[PDB]
This record gives structure tokens, sequence and C-alpha cells, in this order.
């Protein structure tokens, strides 16, 4: 039972190691520009509202909750 | 006046202030207490709401637009397109000392501070009500 979770990391590894290849471009993984981007985003929470800063905070703090839930599972 | 020569300028501009002034040293702490300069300076702007509620207003676009003004951070009648200064009851959207925007003296706040502070912390301590 130990075993399909092993070639599971050479399959994707492929898959995004030709991801790699397929855009070169390419930043930290593991949710990292979310945070800082639910700062910069919210950042316009503040720079944005005559309302949607509500919008804008709401908008920018999901980001986080993908890494946030790899975190907490 | 009379009392206080030191009196706090503005109503509710200083409350998107306050928001975001602590807001700004939120992210300083990082971790857990991050959130504590957080809802702390989110439970503000119920005071922009209640003015707006009770005005027959929207804070929502009034508070909002409250943490649109500055260009760091102050609640000032020097210039409000790019800062903070007052508020109105019947609007309830940040307006000047000498025009509308509102005011406190110095002490209100810490104690009214310190009390909401203190007001949640100790009946959060108790979970048992219960009985001999």
């Amino acid at each position: 039972q130990f075993m399909e979770e092993t070639e599971r990391s050479l399959h994707d590894a492929i898959m995004i190691v030709r991801r790699a290849i397929k855009n070169d471009s390419v930043v930290a993984g593991g949710g990292a520009i979310e945070m800082e981007l639910s700062k910069y985003l919210r950042d316009y929470s503040r720079t944005i509202p005559g309302k949607q800063q509500l919008l804008i905070g709401a908008y920018a703090k999901a980001l986080e909750i993908i890494p946030r839930q790899l975190c907490d599972n | 006046v009379l009392e206080s020569k030191s009196v706090v300028p503005g109503g509710g501009a200083v409350e998107a202030a306050l928001s975001i002034y602590l807001e700004n040293y939120a992210t300083s702490m990082g971790s857990r207490e991050q959130l504590a300069i957080a809802e702390f300076a989110r439970s503000l702007l119920v005071i922009p709401n209640t003015l707006a509620v009770n005005a027959a207003q929207d804070s929502t676009d009034l508070v909002a637009k409250l943490r649109a003004f500055h260009n760091e951070a102050q609640v000032n009648p020097e210039r409000k397109n790019l800062k903070w200064i007052g508020l109105d009851l019947s609007n309830g959207k940040p307006r000047d000392n000498k025009q509308a925007g509102v005011f406190e003296p110095t002490i209100v706040k810490v104690k009214s501070l310190k009390f909401a502070t203190e007001a949640a912390i100790t009946i959060l301590r108790i979970d048992d009500l219960i009985k001999l």
C-alpha cells in the first residue's frame, strides 16, 4: 500500500518539470506570492475604497487559504 | 475645550487611520498578534458604521472612503484629499475641523479604549456559569 504515493512523485515531477520547460518563467511555489498579494491587494483596501476595500480585503485574504490549508492540513 | 487644550481632531477620519495605523503595525508582529492588531483596527469602523447607520447612511461607502485618505497616515485638516480629517453625523464622511469634521478632546479614548479593551476580555475568561 506504500507504492502508489512513490511514483506520483515521478509522475508529478515530469508534469511540472515539463511545466518548468513549457513556461520557463517560474516563481516560488507553495503559495509564496499570495500573502504578499494578500497584502499587495488589500493594500488597495487602503487605496481602492470608496467602498470595496471590503471586496479588496475579502479578495486579498482568500488567496492565503490554499497554502493555509496546506499549512493546516 | 477649556480643560483639554489637546483635543483629538477628526471624528471618523481617525477610525480609518487608527484602522490602518495599526493595520500598518499589524503585519510587523507576524504570527497571531498580527491579528490582534487587525480585528482591533477592524472593530473601529463601527463608529463610522453606526454614524452612517443612525444617519441613514452607509459607511461601506463612507468608512471605505475614509481608508482611502492618506499619504502614509494622519488625521489632520492639512489636505483631506490626501489625508484624513474629521467626519459628519448627517453624512459620516471626513470633513475638516473648522468645517464640519468632528473632534474629540484628548482624554476620552484611553478610557473607552481600555474599557472596551477590558470589556471583551473578562467575560471571555469564564466558561462555567454553573451552580452548586
